[PDB]
């Protein structure tokens, strides 16, 4: 599902929508689940390069992947609480295209560095168009789907969370990648009991040797 | 007939004709220690073709065809009777049946 | 060896599941090795497998997927024991274009023969019913053909359009039609031949038709 | 009986399964619940004279326990599905058996409390 | 009116030509040499 | 009559449920046309009628079926669709839909619409089953699934029936928007389809805005775009 | 005393049966020429 290894360099990009449709009530839940995810993934001792971008119409850049201190979990997790839902008050758009273009610019330069994208948007977007164009551009940047012998499909894994009251599932499903036997979309009701979504989020291909891990999903 | 006894019947006593998506219980009666295989097919498949379907009659026909004798009793003489019945009778005195060298009579 | 296939017709692109039973001359489960071959109607083996009936009580489940580009006809499954490759056992399915019909059609003549001097003539009873135990309404088509070995001769003047009511109907072939259909008016020459009935049943709705032949 | 049917349909329109889950899985689970916990009880409660009153607490327990049942189904879909491939239609077919079994067990248990 | 809303209706999807490809053992203790086993199957749509 | 036979079941059902009829023909003439005719009435009176089809086949075969579709408005009966070369597309929609300003913003705020273009028609081209309009991109009101690409020539496709409904005029500016189900083809030759799901409205040029009604329309559209570009909409 | 049994062997449908005893001059029950002895009972399905 995800690349999880302290010996490898991974990139995780966090993007938050500033749309007025979601409201602050779900924005707090999104912030809480993002904090839970960063705390959980950082608990394995890995230090991936992070980044935060909050957008409503013009994508504000908070944390850049090129920052030397960006690998610190503490810096990112205390920048998480710094942002608020009321920051994007002048602009109330849902320009997903501009935000993904900003992510493209941030990720503009490597061939062995796994990239992970996680997104939170209700899907209903007024400004911009279909994010598929920027997704295809980013896919072509890493040379994905260009060689019949080296597909390199495990380097770019995009995730989306359907946080919001009125959500259109068609574009949410379209935006998320559809891989073999993997899930990439989730629901608001996952704020409580983050362990359920987290179990899909993190896999142990080689992390079983170490110790200091525990699962709390009620399903088992 | 079967050497054992395999019977399939519905668990529900009378009830009503089963509705699609509704459960039902099958009661299979057979000799202990035997492994049972099952298969269920729509009858349209059979109306469209019903040739070479597996059944007990075919099994017994194959077994009967694979016999060794092909004369319903009696014969020309003792050697002929024994050969037709599908055996060989050899004695220290010298009596013997007719030699057989063909698989199919 | 008893080859059991779940169905008898398989659409292209659909998998086939067949179980191979292994028994001895005393009809008991045996542990041996079974060679399996699948032969297309023109006689070209396509997929060959090796198995062993050890630790399965003489049951060897198997599967195969039919490719999209195949020649429809009479496919064959061939199996034989390792020690006796000459003894080949057979069981044949077929691949065809079909959609499942919604009703059986049974043609049951009153007597399983036709007396040559019977002036009444052959009588055919059509009994069509839905698969799920309900009667059918519609119209039927009957044509009587004379089969002489591999040679089939049709009778254009025996085509009769009978209406089927409550899953029942009847049609009669007058002896004059049988005599005049063949060029030879002789009677004794017809002894030794055979007849067939090609009944087509059509719903009042026109949903589909089923060609049932005896 | 017409008000009772409207009440039962109103209570089953309160079910909200997250659309993020697999499409074919969602259809399979919805079909199972619709054919094993809606049709029988809707037929049962459509045969009451209008004077009789319903006990909506039993239907609320219906909904809570069927949420638990679907959670168990989704858990067996991926986690306990060790023998079969994760998120595979074959694994769904494997787990559909005990899913439907425990659902009909729920319905048989809860039939005795429809009328208060 | 008294009708099922079009969202609630769920269509019968599974239309298999064959099913119940099962192999089970008769381990239930014999009674007069005739064991009995019950399985819970669900009929296809 | 002779040579024709209809079963009694289809003859004794009245107007209730006789939407499908079957006729048995003993023989059909192979030299001339064995033409038969009758009358059909209308009772249920519903709009948007689907075409009805006739079917002919012998009793001994079923793949030798000739099917034809008839419909009073669609000429030869085939459903109105737009196809280019090999790949085709469905076009079973009305040409267009349907003054004040508030409802314009209300409809422009919907999430379905993505691209809003106020362009200039350059040239009009016609084809076998569709018409072509050359768009001169001046500015984009709201960038959609496809960007304006700085502004160049853009092509349109519309059903040939819609040509009689409205005839676009070259060198005439227009205000219009659609959705992501409009652009069709491959880059950079995407063709935007116009139908019921889209909108059409003429914006006369600033010189042509002289008329008082034209003044009102032009000022309303200017206020709309001025609000749209900066104020946006809460979504 | 006398007992009248109102069977009901339908499906899950409920029945609001109304039963009355018509007056007879040869008996002394609650039914008279003017007054009537009516009851409005309910029979659960598959019961008595």
């Amino acid at each position: 599902k995800i690349v999880l290894d302290p010996s490898g360099s991974m990139n995780i990009y966090l993007v938050l929508d500033g749309s007025d449709s979601i409201g602050a009530s779900n924005f707090t839940g999104a912030k809480k689940c993002l904090v839970n995810l960063i705390e959980k993934v950082a608990s394995y001792g890995v230090k991936p390069r992070y980044g935060l971008v909050t957008y409503a119409t013009y994508p504000k850049i908070w944390v850049k992947v090129s920052e030397a201190d960006s690998s610190n979990a503490d810096w990112v997790t205390k920048q998480l609480n710094e942002i608020n839902y009321e920051d994007h008050k002048l602009k109330s758009g849902t320009n997903t295209k501009k935000a993904l273009q900003a992510v493209y610019s941030m990720m503009s330069w490597w061939n062995r560095t796994r990239h992970v994208i996680i997104l939170m948007t209700d899907g209903l977007h007024n400004m911009g168009g279909d994010p598929i164009t920027v997704i295809d551009e980013i896919r072509d940047l890493l040379y994905i789907g260009k060689d019949r012998k080296n597909p390199r499909e495990d380097y770019l894994d995009v995730y989306v969370f359907g946080v919001g009251p009125l959500v259109n599932q068609v574009n949410i499903n379209a935006l998320a990648s559809k891989k073999d036997n993997e899930q990439h979309v989730f629901k608001v009701k996952d704020m409580e009991n983050l362990e359920d979504v987290f179990y899909q989020m993190i896999d142990e291909s080689q992390s079983l040797s170490l110790c200091g891990m525990v699962w709390e999903h009620r399903k088992g | 007939s079967c050497v054992g006894s395999l019977v399939v019947k519905s668990g529900q006593s009378e009830d009503r004709q089963p509705v699609p998506g509704q459960q039902m219980t099958l009661k299979i009666e057979g000799d202990h220690g035997a492994r049972v295989v099952l298969v269920a097919v729509d009858k349209g498949v059979f109306v469209l073709n019903k040739k070479n379907k597996l059944t007990q009659s075919k099994i017994w026909d194959v077994v009967e065809k694979a016999d060794i004798g092909c004369t319903p009793g009696s014969g020309k003489d003792y050697a002929g009777v024994f050969s037709d019945a599908g055996l060989t009778f050899t004695s220290s005195s010298g009596q013997q049946t007719a030699q057989r060298a063909e698989l199919q009579c | 060896l008893f080859i059991q296939t779940d169905k008898t017709i398989y659409t292209p692109g659909s998998t086939v599941l067949y179980r191979i039973f292994t028994v001895n001359h005393k009809l008991l489960p045996v542990g041996r090795t079974v060679m399996v071959n699948i032969e297309n109607p023109e006689g070209i083996p396509v997929k060959q497998d090796s198995l062993s009936s050890q630790n399965q009580l003489g049951v060897l489940p198997l599967s195969w997927d039919i490719p999209e580009l195949v020649n429809m006809g009479q496919w064959k499954i061939r199996a034989y024991y390792e020690n006796s490759p000459q003894q080949v056992f057979s069981t044949e399915f077929e691949v065809k274009e079909y959609v499942l019909p919604s009703f059986e059609v049974i043609v049951e003549p009153t007597e399983k023969f036709y007396y040559i001097y019977n002036e009444k003539g052959l009588e055919v009873t059509i009994t069509a019913r839905f698969l799920y135990g309900k009667k059918v309404e519609g119209t039927a088509f009957v044509i009587f053909g004379i089969q002489d070995g591999e040679q089939r001769i049709s009778l254009p003047e025996s085509l009769k359009r009978i209406p089927i009511e409550d899953g029942s109907g009847e049609v009669v072939l007058s002896r004059k039609v049988l005599l005049d259909g063949v060029q030879n008016p002789r009677a004794e020459d017809l002894v030794g031949k055979s007849l067939y009935v090609s009944a087509t049943v059509i719903l009042h709705s026109g949903s589909d038709m089923v060609q049932a032949e005896r | 009986a017409n008000n009772h049917i409207r009440t039962v349909l109103k209570l089953f329109r309160t079910i909200d399964l997250d659309d993020s889950k697999k499409s074919f899985y969602l259809t399979a689970a919805k079909y199972g619940i619709q054919t094993q916990l809606r049709e029988p009880i809707i037929r049962i409660v459509g045969g009451y004279l209008p004077s009789t009153k319903l006990s909506e607490a039993c239907v609320k327990n219906m909904i809570s326990e069927v949420y638990e049942i679907e959670g168990d189904f989704y858990s067996k879909f991926s986690y306990a599905c060790e023998d079969h491939a994760p998120y595979s239609v074959e694994c769904l077919e494997d787990a559909r058996d005990d899913y439907l079994t425990q659902l009909v067990e729920l319905f048989k248990e809860t039939k005795k409390c429809l009328r208060e | 009116e008294d009708i099922i809303a079009e969202e609630n209706i769920v269509s019968r999807s599974e239309f298999p030509e064959s099913w119940l490809w099962n192999v089970e053992d008769l381990k239930e203790p014999p009674k007069n040499g005739i064991s009995t086993k019950l399985m819970n199957i669900f009929l296809k749509d | 009559g002779v040579d024709r036979y209809i079963s009694k079941y289809e003859l004794d059902k009245a107007f209730s449920d006789r939407n499908t009829l079957i006729i048995y023909l003993d023989k059909v003439s192979h030299s001339e046309d064995d033409c038969l005719a009758f009358k059909v009435h209308q009772y249920f009176n519903v709009e948007l009628i689907q075409p009805g089809a006739v079917k002919v086949y012998a009793y001994y075969n079923l793949e030798e079926s000739c099917t034809r579709f008839y419909h009073p408005e669609k000429e030869d009966g085939k459903l109105n669709k737009l196809c280019r070369d090999e790949l085709c597309r469905c076009a079973e929609e009305n040409c267009f839909i349907q003054v004040t300003l508030e409802e314009r913003l209300d409809k422009a705020c919907e999430p379905g619409v993505d691209y809003v273009y106020k362009t200039r028609l350059v040239k009009v081209q016609l084809s076998n089953d569709f018409d072509e309009y050359i768009m001169a991109i001046e500015q984009t009101i709201k960038s959609g699934s496809d960007e304006v690409q700085v502004g160049q020539q853009r092509t349109f496709i519309s059903p040939i029936k819609c040509r009689e409904a409205l005839k676009l005029e070259e060198k005439k500016h227009y205000l219009m928007w659609g959705l992501s189900s409009d652009f069709w083809g491959e880059k950079p030759n995407l063709s935007y389809i116009i139908g019921k799901d889209t909108w059409v409205e003429h914006w006369p040029e600033e010189d042509e805005c002289q008329d008082e009604e034209n003044q009102k329309q032009c000022q309303d559209l200017g206020a709309f775009t001025e609000s749209m570009v900066v104020f946006g909409c809460p979504n | 005393e006398i007992r009248a049994v109102l069977y009901n062997y339908r499906q899950n449908q409920e029945l609001k049966v109304r039963v009355e005893l018509l007056h007879n001059p040869a008996f002394c029950s609650l039914a008279t020429t003017k007054r009537r002895h009516q009851q409005t009972v309910t029979i659960p399905p598959k019961s008595s």
